[PDB]
């Protein structure tokens, strides 16, 4: 209970919606026979209802008035209640992801800048240097903080255009 | 020293079916303009309004709404025929304005003689800032 | 075959197989990892 | 002279050396990408074969190799299709019962939830609900098994396959000369008689021999899998004189010219086959045989390497009045030395024909229960339209391209097109007339009667209760249809469709065809669609007749015909050239056809189709058009609000993909706005922030990025604005045909 | 609702043209020497900081709020 | 739903302060035009030299602007109406558990609100709500004829009214009158401006017939 809201595991219309969602796929199964392809197809479909709302009641995800899921967005009150897995952990996540995308791609501009024609590289893209740097960004975080630290990832102001104001 | 050359009225006019895009009634109130060429054979032209049109041999009269329709005829038979033309502005009144040619060569070559107006002496980023000018009814860039 | 490795190192070729492999990928995750709404480790 | 074969022996060599290179083929594309600008260029300029290279006969070879490339992505296309029908989908089930089985050929991957989308059709299947029509065609072909399918499929791989080999055999080993491009006579020729005429022969043959004995068994009620194989009816007169008693005789009426023996297989009754709602088979027999003849008769008007036959020239070169001057002069030179100017003339012919389809497709079903399925019905009608709006506004296109481009002034002398550009003015200014005229008499009528409902006074708006105006010609055309029989067409026994007038034609309950009244709305929204077709044909005409010069701009030739603007000067020429005029025609074909479709569906859905119960019909609005179609709030409410019901309570169903493609599309539509109402600069200093901002982290690429250009802003704007708009409706149409019906 | 909206649009407009004016200040009245090393000229000085942190913020609202949206959808 | 459609709200002020601020900011000049102090703050552009300068000057800022404004208010104004709409009929659930998705919006909002607005005039006869109605199709007609000056540019109506020019002066009983000042397309800044007129007008118009009549008519 960490803002009004119940725990999944406990809340009623959680049980209500999975019920619903339930029975829902038994009306469309009272259809078919019970061995056609259709009839495998519903039950796998159940199957898959049913894993993923004892999942999320085993997960420990917050319900509001209705049994939808709710995420905490605040370290600290997701930290200590244990709701870290909802925004925080999946913060971490892609931010180094992205990280490691983007510090590849820009390693890989640095690396054809000073090339015979960089224009051509851009669109042409050597393949194994691709590589090579995708695979050297997945220490993108220390690499970026040991360049922001020895002063060159960032450019000088006198050496960057701007307009006359 | 140049002369203009003269407007000759009776100049022969190419041969031609009628456009709709000739002359309106800005010709007869305000203005509308002229060009004479020297063809050196019969041979088929573009109008500037529309259409297809044979100029004849020897001079050729053509009068036109606007301007830029008779440059755009002058740089036509320039490029696609090597012949050139004068233009003139021709005024309800009377009066006849010699036009395009005006030194006798044409003003993308040098003559040596001409009016050299309009050149600052300064660069784009030279002009006035529009507050030191503020309430004057100019721009900054012809001060 | 140098050229035509160069056509396929080419940026539409690139884009187009880098978009579909990382599609798979996350297709193939969400079919043997389906729902995961948080992650709950 | 002469017509032959000639070709080049191994012009371009096989190999991948410039795939490794992009902008080949165009020299302002060379030293590499400085700009994004290039990369857009790059894909602009690709078909673009005026600007690649000089030559005719280059040119030509390029077109016949791309059409072959587009032949056998066209066979690929249908290879797939068969193969979906082959393999994902219950096409032998809905075979048994075509009234009850929803058809369905695409079936989807459980993966993130999506296989809600597998609907429940029936026939023991889920997959999704196709409105193709490829089941009312391939049972109007007889097939009734898998395996034909199958190798159909398999068939239409090796076409495909056969096509690719033939565009790279005619590039690379055999291209032909440019005076083979030019026999016209010849094309003309064999493309009468040998690609029509013989194509509608084999198909009167197919169906002679597999359509009308398999279908005849399937009308008379018999499961499909004990009906006889389509050969064994081809190989033995037998069980065709017991279907057809005409073929125990065998070919010896037809070389004897006593033909009228074959009249119970080659037919001539019009209407529908009440059992399954759609044209007689037999009549589609006599009629594929008839302009089979009229074809191959067709075929030998031109002549080529043998004295008969007359020349295109010569009956062009004749044809000239005292009112036109020369008359056909020099459009023989302009239509066999310029592509575009075929292209334009093939284009508008080409959406004439998809229109023409649509209508007589709709009008009177030629596949059996096509008509019940009032989902692909819509679906086809709508496709067609949309697909003959589009070759039409690039028919303007690429006359105005023709225009610009290869439109030569010398051989063009006080001949047609010279007497039309010599009076532009005057066509302009009246067709500009005609629209203002219609839109006044057409939509001032709508808001006439908005007014009127809106101030209480029912009895002064335009209706048939009130101030009618009614369609009396095209009533009266009606009531000749449909007296045509027995009178002026004493060999019909019905009329040619339902619409004109009759008796309900039902079909497994539904309502096949029934006649469709016409009143005040009918009338409104007829001059409504003039009005719309008038405004597209006034912008693209104005660009193809002002392309070449103008008062405003004389040398607007010399920009060419893709170019943004002339500057801010002259009060400001902004969209001058003919391309900006195919940009704004291509709102107004939008707009136009999405009239005609909402009026289409309307209509139908009001008058036409429904449910039979022994004692009237039942439509699906119940009448409303003829009381709330000559108001625009009735269209808004009973027609674009009564209908979205379906579409929008989709989610949760097999619909929930046309619920969201319904956003999606107005999502695109909305973004199109942006690309529509801006302007370059503003994002070119904003990508000038951005790069700076990339420039402070070492991050700036070396191709430089800049904004889209003005012509390519415009082109993506309505692109943007065409897909999404045909795409709501068609998730719109879609979801509410198919949740009812 | 009527009032509400009525000052909610009321405000909008006024704030477009509040930035507008501003637009032309910079256009008209503003003076570089006199407005030498104060913060008008610091402000024009990094304005294109402004204007990529801006867009940056708008790109992530859009992406963010619009991917939320369309997921849930 | 709050949540979303609060970061909604952030990304409509973010975004048309974006465009505001980088107008004003680039009024005095830029890359593209170094020398845009000297031209004023509205002027059409700078011709199709360097690639384009379409909407350059900060009057064409201003008017992008509008628009996002425009469409953040409604953002606003949507959300306070459809909340409010809940709480008078004390069913919060319809926001709570609709306004998450877009299709809630468009469907339990948009489309629910509106009946009895579009029934304001009918075939079966016409009540107090029918000025709502009028109104609602009043706006959307300005809103289209707005689009009108938004895609067309000037040029095709310049060729256009010269073409209707030459038909006037040369057509018979009606060459007795002529104009006394020379008929023009307007111009590019002009109609950028009355097409963000007619923008603002149908915008406002059709909202305030639809709140008023789905609020009045209701309650
Ligand atoms: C993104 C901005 C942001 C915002 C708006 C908040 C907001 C909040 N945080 Mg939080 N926090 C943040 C970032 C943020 N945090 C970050 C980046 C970290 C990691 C260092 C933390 C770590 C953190 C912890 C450990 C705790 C909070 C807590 C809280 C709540 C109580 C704060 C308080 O007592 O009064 C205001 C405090 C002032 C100093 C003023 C509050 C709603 C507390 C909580 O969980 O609530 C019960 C708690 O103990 N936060
Ligand atoms: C890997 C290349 C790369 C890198 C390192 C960056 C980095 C940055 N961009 Mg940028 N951008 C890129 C590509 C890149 N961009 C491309 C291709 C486009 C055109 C679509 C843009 C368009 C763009 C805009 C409009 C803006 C930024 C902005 C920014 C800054 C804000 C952070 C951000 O992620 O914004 C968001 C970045 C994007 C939305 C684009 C991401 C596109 C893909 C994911 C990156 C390309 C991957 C590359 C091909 C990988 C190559 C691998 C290599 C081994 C070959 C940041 C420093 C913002 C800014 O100025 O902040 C102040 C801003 O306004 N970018
Ligand atoms: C009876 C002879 C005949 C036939 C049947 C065709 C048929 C066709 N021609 Mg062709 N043509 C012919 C004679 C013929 N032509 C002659 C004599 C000339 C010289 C004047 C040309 C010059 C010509 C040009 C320049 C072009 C065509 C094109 C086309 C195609 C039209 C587009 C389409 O999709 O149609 C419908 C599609 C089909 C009916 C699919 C069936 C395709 C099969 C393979 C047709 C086989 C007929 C072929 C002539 C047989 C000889 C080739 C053999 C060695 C395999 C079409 C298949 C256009 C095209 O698309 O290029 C490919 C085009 O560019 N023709
Ligand atoms: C038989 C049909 C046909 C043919 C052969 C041509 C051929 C040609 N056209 Mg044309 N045109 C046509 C029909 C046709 N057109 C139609 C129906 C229209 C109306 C829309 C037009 C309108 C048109 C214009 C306005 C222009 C041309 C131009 C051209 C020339 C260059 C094309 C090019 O390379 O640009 C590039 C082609 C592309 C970049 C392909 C992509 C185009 C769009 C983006 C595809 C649409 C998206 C598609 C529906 C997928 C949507 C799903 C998506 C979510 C994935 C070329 C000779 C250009 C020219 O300069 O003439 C000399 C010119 O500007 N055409
Ligand atoms: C719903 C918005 C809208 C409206 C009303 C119009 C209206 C018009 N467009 Mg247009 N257009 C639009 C959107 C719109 N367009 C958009 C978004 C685009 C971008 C693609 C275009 C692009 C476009 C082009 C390219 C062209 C037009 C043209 C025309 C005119 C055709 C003449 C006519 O229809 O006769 C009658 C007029 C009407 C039906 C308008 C409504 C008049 C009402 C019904 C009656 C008048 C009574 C009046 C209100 C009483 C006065 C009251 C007093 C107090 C003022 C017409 C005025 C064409 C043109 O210039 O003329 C041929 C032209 O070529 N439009
Ligand atoms: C205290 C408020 C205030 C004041 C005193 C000014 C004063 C001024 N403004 Mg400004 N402005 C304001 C607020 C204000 N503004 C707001 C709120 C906006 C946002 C909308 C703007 C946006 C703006 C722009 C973009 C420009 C000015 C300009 C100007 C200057 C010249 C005015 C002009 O162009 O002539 C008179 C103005 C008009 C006649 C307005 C035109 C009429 C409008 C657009 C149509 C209204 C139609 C109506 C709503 C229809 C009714 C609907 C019904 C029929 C259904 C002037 C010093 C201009 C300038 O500085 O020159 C360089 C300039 O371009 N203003
Ligand atoms: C629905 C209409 C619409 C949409 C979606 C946008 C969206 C956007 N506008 Mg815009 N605008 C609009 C209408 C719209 N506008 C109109 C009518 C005007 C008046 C002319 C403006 C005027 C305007 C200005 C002046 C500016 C913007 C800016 C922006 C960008 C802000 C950044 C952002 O929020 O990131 C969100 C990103 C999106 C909403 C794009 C959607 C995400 C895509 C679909 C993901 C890609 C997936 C897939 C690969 C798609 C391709 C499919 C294909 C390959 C088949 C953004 C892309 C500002 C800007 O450039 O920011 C820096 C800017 O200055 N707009
Ligand atoms: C930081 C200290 C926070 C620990 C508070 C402990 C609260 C109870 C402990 C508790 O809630 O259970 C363990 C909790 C997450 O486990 P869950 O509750 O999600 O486990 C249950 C489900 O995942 C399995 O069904 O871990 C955390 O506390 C946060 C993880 C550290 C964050 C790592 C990021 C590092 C940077
Ligand atoms: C439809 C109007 C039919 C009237 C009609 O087209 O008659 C045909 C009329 C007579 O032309 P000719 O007899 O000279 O045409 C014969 C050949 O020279 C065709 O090139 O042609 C025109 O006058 C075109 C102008 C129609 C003006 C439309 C208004
Ligand atoms: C939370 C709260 C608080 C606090 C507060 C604060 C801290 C403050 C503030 C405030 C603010 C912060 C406000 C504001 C706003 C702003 C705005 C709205 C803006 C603006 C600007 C502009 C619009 C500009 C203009 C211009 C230009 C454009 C250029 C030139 C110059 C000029 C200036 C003209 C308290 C506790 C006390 C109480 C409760 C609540
Ligand atoms: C937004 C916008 C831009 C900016 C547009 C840009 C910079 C193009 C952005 C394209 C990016 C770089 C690629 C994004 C790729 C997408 C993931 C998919 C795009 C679809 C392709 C596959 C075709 C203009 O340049 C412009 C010019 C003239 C009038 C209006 C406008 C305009 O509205
Ligand atoms: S606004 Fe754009 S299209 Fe219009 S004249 Fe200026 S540069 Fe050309």
């Amino acid at each position: 209970d960490v803002a009004g809201l119940t725990p999944c595991s406990e809340s009623k219309a959680f049980a209500k919606r999975k019920k619903n969602e339930v029975k829902a796929l038994n009306k469309r199964l009272k259809n078919y026979e019970a061995d056609s392809a259709p009839a495998l197809a519903l039950k796998a479909t159940i199957a898959r209802t049913e894993a993923r709302f004892d999942k999320y009641a085993k997960q420990g995800l917050l319900c509001g008035t209705d049994g939808l899921p709710h995420l905490i967005a605040d370290p600290g009150l997701a930290l200590r209640y244990g709701h870290a897995g909802d925004v925080f952990i999946p913060t971490i996540g892609f931010i180094y992801f992205a990280g490691w995308l983007g510090y590849a791609g820009s390693k890989y501009l640095q690396a054809v800048a000073a090339t015979a024609k960089p224009i051509e590289k851009e669109i042409i893209i050597d393949v194994p240097l691709a590589w090579k740097l995708l695979w050297e960004g997945f220490g993108w975080p220390l690499r970026a903080f040991a360049e922001y630290k020895n002063g060159s990832l960032m450019e000088d102001d006198a050496k960057i255009t701007v307009s006359p104001r | 020293a140049f002369t203009p050359p003269t407007l000759q009225s009776d100049t022969p006019s190419p041969i031609f079916g009628g456009s709709t895009g000739g002359l309106l009634s800005q010709a007869q109130v305000e203005e509308f303009h002229v060009i004479t060429w020297e063809s050196k054979k019969e041979q088929i032209f573009e109008m500037p309004t529309g259409g297809a049109a044979i100029m004849r041999q020897g001079p050729n009269l053509l009068k036109l709404a606007r301007k830029e329709q008779c440059l755009a005829l002058l740089t036509q038979l320039r490029t696609k025929f090597k012949i050139d033309g004068y233009i003139y502005r021709v005024f309800p009144n009377g009066e006849v304005q010699y036009l395009h040619p005006k030194d006798g060569v044409y003003p993308e070559k040098v003559n040596a003689g001409r009016s050299g107006d309009n050149t600052n002496m300064r660069r784009i980023g030279q002009n006035k800032e529009p507050v030191q000018i503020k309430f004057s009814g100019k721009i900054p860039a012809e001060f | 075959m140098k050229d035509f490795t160069t056509y396929l190192s080419t940026a539409p070729v690139l884009t187009l197989l880098s978009v579909t492999v990382v599609a798979g990928l996350l297709i193939e995750i969400n079919r043997f990892f389906p729902d995961a709404l948080i992650a709950a480790f | 002279k002469k017509v032959k074969i000639v070709v080049d022996r191994n012009p371009v060599a096989t190999n991948f050396e410039k795939w490794a290179k992009p902008g080949h083929f165009s020299r302002t594309l060379s030293k590499g990408p400085t700009t994004t600008t290039w990369i857009w260029n790059l894909h602009a300029d690709a078909h673009d074969f005026d600007t690649q290279t000089s030559d005719l006969e280059e040119i030509s070879r390029k077109v016949f190799s791309a059409h072959f490339g587009q032949l056998g992505i066209i066979f690929i296309w249908l290879s797939g299709m068969y193969f979906h029908g082959a393999r994902f989908s219950n096409y032998e089930a809905w075979l048994t019962d075509p009234t009850h089985i929803k058809p369905s050929a695409q079936v989807v991957w459980p993966i993130v939830g999506q296989e809600i989308l597998n609907a429940d059709v029936g026939g023991g299947f889920q997959g999704l609900q196709i409105t193709s029509g490829f089941f009312q065609l391939w049972r109007a072909a007889g097939i009734t098994s898998e395996l034909q399918l199958y190798t159909t499929a398999i068939g239409a791989l090796v076409m495909a396959a056969a096509m690719f080999f033939a565009g790279w055999f005619h590039y690379h080993k055999a291209a032909p000369k440019l005076e083979w491009f030019q026999n016209v006579e010849s094309m003309l020729n064999h493309h009468l008689g040998g690609l029509l005429g013989l194509g509608s022969l084999a198909w009167a043959g197919h169906q002679i021999h597999v359509s009308l004995p398999i279908n005849k068994l399937l009308d008379a009620g018999v499961d499909p899998k004990e009906i006889p194989l389509p050969h064994e009816f081809t190989l033995n007169p037998e069980l065709m004189a017991q279907l057809y008693p005409s073929f125990s005789k065998g070919l010896a009426p037809f070389f004897t010219l006593d033909w009228a023996q074959y009249s119970d297989f080659l037919t001539f009754q019009g209407g529908l086959n009440p059992v399954t709602g759609g044209l007689w088979l037999t009549d589609t027999v006599h009629h594929h045989l008839a302009i089979a003849v009229l074809f191959l008769i067709a075929g030998h008007q031109y002549r080529t390497n043998w004295g008969i036959g007359s020349s295109l020239k010569e009956i062009l070169e004749a044809h000239k009045g005292p009112f036109t001057g020369e008359g056909h002069k020099g459009l023989y030179e302009i239509l066999t030395t310029s592509w575009h100017a075929q292209l334009a003339i093939n284009l508008a012919l080409f959406g004439s024909l998809s229109i023409i389809v649509a209508h007589h497709m709709y009008a009177m079903p030629p596949y059996p229960y096509l008509a019940t399925d009032y989902g692909t019905q819509l679906s086809l009608f709508t496709h067609h339209m949309w697909i003959g709006g589009f070759c039409i506004v690039g028919a303007g296109a690429h006359a105005a391209i023709f225009m610009v481009r290869d439109y030569d002034p010398t051989n063009n002398y006080n001949n047609l097109l010279d007497r039309v550009l010599r009076h532009r003015d005057a066509i302009i200014s009246h067709l500009n007339w005609v629209c203002i005229f219609l839109g006044f008499h057409s939509f001032g009528l709508y808001i006439h009667n908005d007014t009127m409902s809106a101030l209480g006074r029912p009895q002064d708006m335009f209706s048939d209760t009130a101030i009618q105006l009614q369609p009396v010609f095209a009533q009266w055309v009606q009531n000749t249809h449909f007296l045509a029989p027995g009178f002026t067409a004493p060999n019909a026994l019905a009329s040619t469709s339902p619409s004109w007038g009759g008796d309900v034609v039902a079909v497994g309950g539904k309502v096949a065809m029934m006649p469709i009244s016409l009143g005040t709305a009918d009338f409104l929204v007829h001059h409504i669609h003039a009005f719309t077709i008038h405004v597209t044909v006034l912008i693209l005409l104005k660009g193809v007749l002002y392309a070449r010069s103008s008062r405003l701009i004389p040398d607007k030739a010399n920009l060419g015909f893709r170019f943004p603007c002339d500057g801010p000067g002259r009060g400001g020429t902004c969209q001058v050239s003919a391309w900006d005029h195919v940009f704004l025609g291509l709102f107004w074909m939008y707009n136009s056809i999405s009239i005609v479709i909402f009026h289409f569906s309307w209509k139908m859905q009001s008058d036409v189709w429904g449910t039979v119960s022994a004692n009237g019909v039942s439509h699906i609005t119940g009448g409303n058009f003829a009381q709330s179609a000559n108001t625009i709030n009735g269209w808004l409410r009973d027609f674009l609000w009564a209908q979205s019901s379906q579409v929008i309570q989709s989610y949760g169903s097999a619909l929930s993909a046309y619920g969201l493609i319904f956003l999606g599309a107005h999502f695109v539509w909305a973004f199109s706005l942006m690309f529509l109402f801006s302007g370059r600069g503003y994002w070119q200093e904003l990508i000038e922030s951005i790069v700076w901002a990339h420039n402070k982290l070492k991050v700036a690429p070396a191709i430089q990025p800049r904004a889209l250009s003005i012509t390519q802003g415009r082109a993506v704007g309505v692109a943007h604005y065409l897909l999404g708009g045909i795409a709501t409706t068609w998730s719109f149409f879609l979801a509410r045909i198919l949740a009812v019906g | 609702a009527a009032l509400y909206t009525h000052h909610q649009y009321i405000a909008g407009f006024i704030m477009c043209g509040a930035f507008a004016h501003g637009a032309i200040f910079f256009v008209r009245d503003y003076d570089p020497a006199q407005n030498r090393g104060n913060v008008l000229a610091r402000i024009l000085d990094h304005k294109e900081a402004l204007i990529s942190h801006l867009s940056w913020a708008s790109l992530f609202l859009g992406f963010h709020t619009l991917g939320l949206y369309v997921h849930n959808d | 739903g709050d949540f979303l459609v609060h970061h909604a709200i952030a990304l409509g002020l973010h975004t048309t302060t974006l465009i505001l601020v980088k107008g004003a900011l680039d009024a005095r000049g830029s890359k593209l035009m170094p020398d845009k102090k000297d031209f004023g703050y509205s002027f059409p552009c700078d011709g199709p030299g360097r690639g384009g300068t379409c909407d350059i000057s900060a009057w064409d800022a201003f008017y992008l602007a509008v628009f996002w404004m425009l469409n953040t208010i409604g953002w606003v104004t949507f959300y306070w109406h459809w909340k409010h709409l809940g709480i008078w009929q004390g069913n919060v659930n319809q926001f709570n558990e609709s306004s998450t998705y877009l299709m809630g919006w468009l469907r339990d909002y948009l489309w629910l609100n509106s009946s009895q607005l579009i029934n304001g005039y009918n075939p079966f006869g016409m009540n107090s709500l029918s000025v709502w109605a009028w109104m609602f199709l009043f706006g959307h007609l300005i809103y289209a004829t707005g689009f009108m000056f938004l895609i067309s540019w000037r040029g095709y109506w310049q060729e256009l009214i010269e073409t209707l020019a030459w038909a006037h002066e040369r057509t018979p009983l009606a060459n007795l009158v002529r104009w006394r000042d020379k008929p023009v397309a307007l111009s590019i800044v002009q109609a950028r401006l009355v097409g963000l007129t007619h923008f603002s007008v149908g915008y406002v118009l059709t909202y305030a017939a639809f709140l008023i009549a789905s609020t009045s008519g209701k309650f």
